[PDB]
C-alpha cells in the first residue's frame, strides 16, 4: 500500500432492502490449460 | 393497474411540481424536501459534481 493521502469518491447508492451477510470476489480465467496473471 | 405498498422507499411516482426562479427577492423555496426561505443570487463557488 502506498502512502499519501487520497478522498474516494461515491459512486452508487441503490434501494435494495435485502440482507447481506457474506460474500465472495469473482474473478476472469482464460485458456491458452488456464493462465492467471499477478494480480494483488 | 395495480398499487403495492411494502416495506420499501416506495419510489414509484410521476412529476411532482415545477416552478421558475426568481433572483434578487426574499421568498420561500423548496428544494428536492428541503425547505428554506431567503433571498437567491447567482453563485460563484464551484460545487464538486456529487
Ligand atoms: C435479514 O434481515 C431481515 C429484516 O429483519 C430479516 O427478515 C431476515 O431474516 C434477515 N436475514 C437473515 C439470514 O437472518
Amino acid at each position: 500500500l502506498p502512502q499519501g493521502f487520497s478522498a474516494l469518491e461515491p459512486l452508487v447508492d441503490l434501494p435494495i432492502g435485502i440482507n447481506i451477510t457474506r460474500f465472495q470476489t469473482l474473478l476472469a480465467l482464460h485458456r491458452s490449460g488456464w493462465t492467471a496473471g499477478a494480480a494483488a | 393497474l395495480s398499487f403495492e405498498l411494502l416495506h420499501a422507499p416506495a419510489t414509484v411516482c410521476g412529476p411532482k411540481k415545477s416552478t421558475n426562479l426568481v433572483k434578487n427577492k426574499c421568498v420561500n423555496f423548496n428544494f428536492n424536501g428541503l425547505k428554506g426561505t431567503g433571498v437567491l443570487t447567482e453563485s460563484n463557488k464551484k460545487f464538486l459534481p456529487f
